[PDB]
């Protein structure tokens, strides 16, 4: 009955708090529900204080990234999308819209004066049963090369439906596949290189049979080399300061200073000869280099490459068969990088150095000669997501069925459980099951088909036991993806459902929203 | 064009014009980035491309009131693009880099839309000769613009803008003595001609009165001997790289050089020295011990030259190095005509670069658009459904730009559209719009042509941009 | 020369001229036409809006919507004026004509960006309107309507009530409207003045209660509430003066110079009162119809005379009572006689039960001339909606007084006129085919928006219906108005006015020709 | 919002019609719009919903009329039904807390109507204090005015004549008259003449030989003194409603002409005397000729209690008059609703196509009402609604939610009879308003009328 | 919030961070407290934690 908060500090300890949270959640859900299925249309994140910076995106990750809110539940869901995108890729859309539908269920349930803990326990049990059922339906492959390759092709093709690049799916999905082949079973993500060069077409893009570098060369370096013996270095080479300090030159005549200069030139030449004793035809420097070392190298006539990148040099050491060195007393204890030819290439209006016939091909370099910067940015986002999915499906070989197939499978399993369950939970779980039914429904809504007809047909098919039944998105019919080729990652859907479950658990267990008094701005 | 700040600009290329505006609407930004892409890949044609995109947008608007779903609309977009590829391919022809006349026709047609277009009589040789000196007439298929550097100078006239294969230096001889030597010898220095300093601190400490005179004479003799070793080759010109934290030129050494009659120029930028290496073949010297004739070049005649009463600038010409670099001076009334001539020369250069890059020429004027429209109508008639309406919309959209060609040439749009439609509907191709006569005519005798890549990129990027835009459906305000 | 003030106050002075002015015109007008889209003709919705004083009024009678807006641009006010004109001319297509105008100016803005003088477009529109109206008059079928056959009129009104919520009952209103028109029509003059009908409504009740009363309704109770309440067939009289003693309309100072003068006046007062009573009782009329009220002495005397009467009755209702009763007007008892009296069929008092209102109806046994329409519904919004809808229906019937006042509507007329326009335009030289084709497109705009409003897949609907009505020619193949198949309109029989569509075409063509000409603008 | 004004107007219309269910029609309309927004969120053509609800409402109307039952053939059963409906109305408002004390009392008042509306004929009096139990309906009639000095203090068996005359100034109907004399003696003569003209008018009225008098307009001092000289009771200026009530209860006439002392009918009563009611004075009128109009005495702890008591009892009187007008009734709230839901569901079995889901949404919308009733009670809803759906699906059309407890029972024995006319009207009006508001496509606010 | 089936509280600090919890001290600390008994009780729950 007495004021206790600071000016600007608010507390809603009634259903108005959940009302505000729910309307914010719905505002989140509808904004992204247009970015799902093969029928999604992209959105614009327009700025006014960011000096008019815009980005077009389809995977709602960036959308929730670029929008804030005062209602803390919407920020909770934004962080949930953050997590989801941190795991694999697309599905943030899925998990967010699913959370919207489940909170709408919660709305309908609270509309009947029910203690939410019953809902919580029932959803716990329903999630346990659904995860068990899906695991029992987990279809696995990789025992055959052709089968596993076709599974990856199906996953990639299905995934490109959710984004723009579908227009050249056959020229993109398959290509991405070979990229993860070049990983050679290594778990690294940071070997694939992303390149954006406006101009040209997405079909004009290609995967080169080698590697490329985008750094300046030294003053006198040859343009082309064959059978390059390659070494990578990280030292001074910038008049190679002695690294010792608290030492001073203190003389009374400048002849000694002249001799010191001559001696430092000689010492630098000694370092150069120390390096050349190993014997190379191509040198790499992660950082800059000075004029006198450049003249010495030109006397040697080798390739010196200056001011490279830490991640890039790590990648190239993985690639060409060498490792970075910093001391050169051992022409015997180092492995040298190897390539067939190192030439010059002009791409876009930027200059690149081309590695052709590299001894190995672990890392990857994907050049995008697209047509606009914004399409380039969204293309790189999409390929990042796709390669993350590819890496994840290479990691765990188990796969699942999309087009609602697994979805209606768990829906029907929860249906039967609720049927054999007494109490409110059952219908709640049934509504929970109904909640799941909304997910493929919205997909059809993206297509704009006969919604209720299709949902009824799928429920009838899954009640009949046809466990491969799905939705045909090419015409609006019901078929088998085993014929069609619509397969997805078991890990992806599994974690989608589990994360959605725990997010619902945490969101439903709220009772009082208290926004602290703003500091200032 | 004028901004909220002091500078002003005059332009006749759509690209830069679009660059000057800044709009808080996403569509305008999208068009600007599309223009940027067309520039980077081609350089010109933005004079039309954005208007073509808007024409396609209005074309698909009517289909949108017709109710066709945006996805099918996009599929029709893709198919129309694919068909237009070969439609363009139809009336092309192979070109040759040996015959100069087609090359000059290409350049001049590129420069029809520039302010200096009447000055093509002098300028057509200039950009072309700039292009040959860069790459070979043999297999190149790759051209760099950074092989060419152009200098801007106020004053003079447009007639004074000239191409030379030599090297021009903006720097001035600090010594007012010897300033012209014919068949002189050229040298470059990286290090600093100054008192010998150490990497760490150096303290020449003094504990006796004789030591001041001793060290002064010793340093004089030291700098003397260094410059003597420099002169040992018999050099006649020395360039000293720009230095920081240390004076690249020594006043005492300046007097020494004045005594030994060698031009002295310092404060040379870090980068284009390699250009100089590419220009005159000279090689840097980073230490006097390194110094040798191997990093010394030869020249015919270099001098600080006057601008007819408008200042002095440094020129170098007549070197035997078969370099692949050039430079052009620009003069005119004020900086505005300078910008106009610069942009026109750049458009010509990029046009010729693309022409040698992708050797395929397509006639401009009116024949391409009308051929597109006719073939695309007869293709639409063959594919009944919502597809047919969309393709007819494509075929009717392409006629917008030639309507402008008629209009802004002081002609009725519809009459010219009808005439071109009739003439090219009778199988009479090569029917180009004549700006001078004021009607449709054989574009071959009109010398109006352009490379295939120009229009190919134009329509391809337009199609993809439109498809992305229709794939865009919602907007949300951010910070 | 330094700039100097030529025009008074050029500081706050804003000028627009050229193609950009036309751009502003077209954009504003397209926005308005698209604003007014979703109420088209036989099937649509209703737009609800509130005005400055906070009144809720919703209808598809588009003129009201446009009238009650505080719009800003001039062309929109011109649109409102055009809507009011068409409404006061027929009463249907109050949104059809404005959507047609919007379509015409869509075509105009398309052809404008092609670089042609607006005179060409206006001329093309005028010629196309000529052809369209000529064929619309060739295609309309004459309807032989007599005094004993009403079914075609019943279906006419029934179809007219489409998209108007009054189609709930959809049947009885047509009958009562036709009966009212027949009762009140002046056949020889072909004239029907709506001031003869007291269109009234009271909230509550149901739309089933929508009735026509062959008489008059009055909203005043008894001067003596204890007096008996209802009378059968009676005789009335209409006195235009109160029951007060006659005092002149000149300032009068009546001196009283004696006490016997006082006695004379206090006796003459009553003597006049009972003299008036005897006068009116002699004539034998049961009822007295006055205008200015009177004194309680008359009330008690009529209580002792058992002769019903009313008072304070307003002017127009007095006149309507006189018209219905067949008598004449009696200014004063000198004109009072048994001849000019009006005979009553029956008169009764109701109070609407729960309500505390009182309201007398007069239903006549003999011939009547002024009828009354009463409404029962859901609220004042319902009452006003029914009032305006039935009023528009009366306008429709009044137009329909003649024959050949009907052609098949529901959009089929739009296809037919578009086809005729295209057929005529194709056989023409250039510079005109474009504008005429533009008018044709504006013509098939109406069926497109119709199918949109119905929610039908539009483009295929128009394509199939056009093919059906082209291969075999008839004026009855329009799109589904009842949305149940059977597009042959010789089955559904959308029965709507001819002059309504003709006037809509004429108004739209003239208005777009007008707007095409304003090319230079000036605002403060 | 304009829709909000539309809703408040449908509420006012339903209120003026009968009452006691305005809340119901408002809730029903809002809940219909809830399913409407849901279904349009399922992307449905509104015209389809409108047509479906129209057909469904027609069928429901037919079924409910089929369920309507007539009564009034006797006195005891009909009177019992009247107490039933009165108490049922009193449940919806606060009067439930003492509904019995009201019920039979209210019945008697509606008995005195004898076939005429205008509840204004029924009089209600409030005085702060007392109690709701202390409130009662007068066994006679009451008036609230004041009496002069030369008038008596206690009278019986009075004969009453009503008047609406001007006796303050004797303003002559002719305006313009003026005295033009010179000597003030003539003024005294003419003033005596005026006073004797008033005396002769009083003689004209008194020639009727009445025992009590009422005039609608002011009794002036000279008239009052002349009446005191006669020495009989005369009542001063009053309203129109009071004189109408007195004319009803005593059978007199509002007379403004007095040349016919025997051609008039005199009001009749037996006892007229004041009663000191607490801190107030009211005159008691017992033995009146006609027991048509009645005066109700209300007392309460706060004036807000009196205000809501008068509102609620006015509502109850309206309902009682409406059911006296037509004796067609149905069974209690929800049960008639639930059987209409059953019939609509049976149609849903018969209803194919897309309209079926719209009309079944309509059906569950109807079914929502007893759920809300149960929620307002404070008992479990789902169990009761499912069980009672089972009960009404077996043909047990008389069972329903218990009024006493949250159980299920027949209201025929429980005594809950529902007026068929009122709620069929409610259903019709709700359907009409819902379809009207659903027919919307565009809201365009005009200017706020800048100050 | 009492009970194993408690209903947690989720709230924002002054800087724009979301925190959900069930214990007392973390609630009371980053709750904006203006009255002085409020701060006393924040101290109290923090000591209990």
């Amino acid at each position: 009955p007495v004021n206790i908060f600071k000016a600007g500090a608010d507390e809603e300890r009634a259903e108005t708090a959940r009302l505000t949270s729910f309307i914010g959640a719905i505002a989140i859900g509808d904004l992204v529900k247009s970015t799902l299925g093969p029928k999604g249309m992209d959105k614009i994140l327009l700025s006014s204080g960011r000096d008019a910076s815009l980005m077009v995106t389809n995977d709602g990750a960036t959308i929730l990234k670029n929008i804030g809110v005062d209602n803390p539940a919407a920020k909770v869901l934004v962080d949930m999308s953050r997590v989801q995108d941190d795991e694999v890729g697309d599905g943030t859309t899925s998990v967010t819209v699913l959370a919207a539908e489940l909170l709408r269920e919660a709305e309908s349930l609270i509309a009947k004066k029910i203690h939410p803990q019953t809902i919580i326990a029932g959803w716990r049990e329903a999630t346990k049963a659904a995860r068990e059922a899906l695991l029992s339906s987990a279809v696995d492959h990789g025992s055959d090369e052709v089968k596993f390759r076709q599974d990856l092709m199906n996953i990639a093709g299905t995934t490109l439906s959710s984004k723009l690049l579908t227009h050249h799916k056959d020229h993109f999905t398959k290509l991405a596949v070979e990229a993860v082949l070049r990983l050679k079973g290594s778990g690294n993500l940071e070997a694939i290189h992303i390149i954006k060069k406006l101009g040209g077409s997405l079909a004009d893009s290609y995967l080169d049979e080698g590697f490329l570098l985008d750094k300046k060369i030294g003053v006198n370096q040859p343009k082309r080399i064959e059978n390059a013996k390659i070494l990578i270095a990280n030292t001074g080479m910038d008049t190679d300061k002695i690294k010792i300090f608290g030492s001073r030159v203190r003389v009374d005549s400048t002849a000694k200073v002249a001799e010191i200069e001559h001696a430092e030139k000689e010492k630098m030449k000694e370092k150069v000869e120390r390096i050349l004793k190993h014997g190379i035809n191509c040198f790499i420097n992660r950082q800059l280099i000075y004029n006198y070392p450049e003249q010495l190298f030109g006397a040697a006539g080798v390739m010196a490459i200056e001011h490279a990148d830490f991640a890039g040099v790590e990648r190239l050491a993985l690639v060409t068969g060498g490792e970075i060195a910093s001391t050169f007393d051992h022409p015997e204890l180092v492995k040298l990088g190897s390539c067939k030819l190192i030439e010059e290439v002009m791409i876009g209006e930027d200059k690149l150095i081309h590695f052709s016939g590299v001894a190995l091909g672990e890392a990857c370099t994907i050049v995008l000669r697209g047509a606009t910067q914004q399409i380039l940015d969204e293309a790189e986002r999409s390929l990042h997501d796709a390669l993350c999915v590819l890496a994840q499906t290479v990691k765990d070989s188990r796969t699942v069925y999309g087009g609602g197939c697994s979805e209606m499978l768990m829906a029907h399993a929860v249906t039967q459980l609720a049927n054999r369950t007494p109490g409110k939970e059952a219908v709640a779980m049934e509504s929970y099951a109904k909640a799941l039914r909304m997910l493929p429904t919205i997909i059809a809504d993206n297509a704009g088909y006969d919604s209720a007809d299709l949902v009824a047909q799928l429920r009838a098919a899954h009640s009949e036991g046809n466990t491969t039944a799905g939705l045909d998105m090419r015409e609006g019919t019901i078929g088998d993806m085993a014929i069609l080729g619509i397969t997805e990652s078991f890990q992806v859907k599994r974690q989608v459902l589990l994360s959605a479950a725990e997010a619902a658990e945490v969101i439903l267990r709220v009772d009082n929203i208290i926004k602290a008094a703003p500091r200032k701005r | 064009i004028q901004d909220g700040k002091g500078d002003v600009t005059i332009t006749n290329d759509g690209a830069t014009i679009l660059k000057q505006m800044q709009v808080l609407h996403p569509a305008a930004r999208m068009l600007v980035e599309l223009s940027k892409a067309q520039d980077i890949e081609a350089g010109d044609g933005t004079t039309s491309v954005v208007i073509i995109a808007g024409s396609l947008l209005d074309s698909c608007t009517k289909l949108l009131q017709k109710g066709i779903h945006p996805t099918i609309i996009s599929e029709s977009f893709q198919k129309a693009l694919e068909k237009g590829i070969e439609i363009l391919t139809d009336m092309s022809r192979p070109v040759e880099l040996s015959d100069r006349e087609t090359l000059l026709n290409s350049a001049t047609t590129s420069l029809n839309s520039k302010v200096v277009s009447q000055y093509s009589s002098l300028l057509s040789p200039m950009s072309v000769n700039a292009v040959m000196k860069v790459i070979d007439p043999a297999t190149a298929t790759s051209v760099d613009l950074r092989d060419i550097k152009i200098v801007k100078k106020l004053g003079g006239t447009i007639d004074d803008c000239e191409l030379v294969e030599g090297l021009v230096l903006t720097q001035k001889v600090s010594n007012s003595g010897i300033t012209r030597v014919e068949k002189a010898k050229i040298g470059l220095i990286q290090f600093c001609l100054s008192a010998p300093k150490t990497d760490m601190d150096n303290q020449i400490v003094v504990s006796d009165y004789a030591q001041m005179d001793r060290v002064l004479r010793e340093e004089r003799a030291y700098i003397l001997n260094l410059v003597k070793q420099i002169k040992k080759t018999g050099c006649n010109v020395l360039l000293i790289q720009k230095s920081i934290l240390r004076d690249a030129l020594s006043d005492l050494a300046l007097h020494f050089l004045n005594k030994m009659k060698i031009m002295v120029i310092k404060d040379i930028e870090r980068e284009d020295i390699e250009f100089i290496c590419k220009t005159i073949g000279t090689k840097p010297v980073a230490h006097i011990d390194q110094f040798t004739a191997d990093m010394l070049g030869s020249a015919e005649l270099a001098e600080e030259v006057n601008l007819n009463g408008s200042g002095k600038l440094l020129k170098i010409t007549g070197c035997a190095s078969p370099g692949k670099t050039v430079t052009i001076v620009v003069r005119g009334s004020n900086k505005l005509v300078i910008e106009e001539a610069e942009r026109s020369i750049h458009d010509a250069l990029c046009v010729i670069r693309c022409l040698v890059k992708k050797r395929a020429l397509i006639a401009g004027g009116g024949a391409p658009e009308i051929e597109l429209a006719l073939r695309l109508t007869e293709y639409s008639r063959t594919l009944s459904g919502m597809e047919s309406y969309c393709v007819r919309a494509f075929a009717d959209a392409m006629e917008v730009i030639p309507s402008t060609l008629a209009e802004n040439a002081g002609l009725n749009p519809i009459s010219t559209v009808t005439e071109l439609r009739n003439r090219h509907a009778q199988g009479e191709k090569t029917a180009g719009i004549n700006v001078r006569k004021g009607g449709i005519s054989n574009i071959l005798e009109e010398l109006v042509v352009q490379p295939l890549l120009v229009s190919v990129s134009a329509l391809t990027l337009a199609t993809e941009t439109v498809r992305s835009i229709l794939k865009i459906d919602d907007v949300v305000n951010t910070r | 020369g330094r700039p100097f003030l030529i025009i008074k106050d050029q500081d706050r002075k804003s000028r627009l001229m050229g193609l950009e002015a036309l751009k502003s015109h077209i954009m504003a007008a397209k926005a308005v036409a698209n604003t007014m889209r979703t109420s088209l003709g036989p099937n649509g919705l209703d737009k609800m809006m509130v005005d400055k004083d906070g009144d809720v009024t919703v209808t598809n009678d588009g003129a009201t919507i446009l009238s009650m807006m505080d719009v800003d641009h001039q062309i929109a006010k011109l649109m409102v004026e055009l809507s009011k004109s068409q409404d006061d001319e027929i009463g249907d297509g109050t949104t059809g004509v404005v959507v047609l105008a919007g379509a015409l100016l869509e075509e105009a803005e398309q052809l404008l960006d092609r670089g042609i003088h607006p005179i060409r477009i206006a001329d093309g529109y005028e010629q196309a309107a000529r052809v369209a109206i000529e064929h619309l008059d060739k295609i309309s079928d004459s309807v032989l309507v007599d005094i004993k056959d009403t079914e075609p009129l019943i279906q006419t009104a029934k179809t007219t009530l489409g998209s108007k919520v009054v189609n709930s009952c959809h049947r009885q209103m047509a009958e009562i409207a036709v009966n009212a028109v027949l009762t009140v029509a002046d056949m020889e003059r072909r004239d029907v003045d709506f001031e003869l009908i007291k269109v009234e409504g009271k909230v509550g009740g149901r739309l089933e209660d929508t009735k026509l009363i062959k008489g008059v309704i009055v909203d005043k109770d008894f001067s003596h509430p204890q007096m008996p309440k209802k009378v059968e067939d009676a005789k009335i009289a209409i006195l235009t003066c109160p029951f007060e003693p006659p005092k002149p309309k000149t300032k009068h100072k009546l001196d009283v110079t004696s006490v016997e003068d006082y006695k004379a006046l206090q006796k003459y007062e009553k003597e006049k009162f009972e003299e008036m009573i005897q006068q009116i009782k002699e004539t034998g009329a049961n009822l007295a119809i006055c205008q200015w009220g009177f004194d309680d002495e008359a009330n008690h005397l009529l209580l002792q005379n058992n002769l019903p009467a009313v008072r304070w009755v307003g002017g127009p209702e007095i006149e309507l009572i006189a018209i219905a009763t067949g008598g004449r007007i009696v200014p004063r008892f000198s004109e009072l006689t048994a001849e000019k009296l009006g005979f009553a069929g029956l008169v009764q008092e109701i109070s609407f039960g729960t309500t505390k209102d009182k309201m007398l109806v007069i239903e006549q046994c003999k011939n009547s001339r002024a009828v009354t329409i009463f409404i029962r519904g859901g609220n004042k919004m319902i009452i006003e909606e029914a009032k305006r809808s039935l009023h528009d229906a009366l306008c429709v019937i009044r137009n329909l007084i003649r024959d050949n006042r009907v052609v098949y509507g529901g959009g089929a007329a739009e296809i037919s006129c578009a086809l005729a326009v295209s057929q005529e335009a194709d056989k023409c030289p250039t510079l005109e085919q474009y504008a005429m084709r533009a008018f044709a497109d504006a013509l098939e705009v109406i069926p497109m928006a119709l199918s949109e409003n119905s929610g039908m897949n539009p483009i295929q609907t128009m394509t199939e219906v056009r093919a059906r009505q082209v291969k075999e020619m008839n004026p009855a193949l329009g799109i589904d108005c009842l949305h149940k198949g059977t597009n042959d309109m010789k089955q559904q029989h959308v029965i709507e006015t001819l002059i309504g569509k003709k006037q809509q075409i004429s108004l739209a063509t003239q208005m777009v020709r007008m707007i095409l000409k304003i090319d230079d603008i000036r605002k403060p």
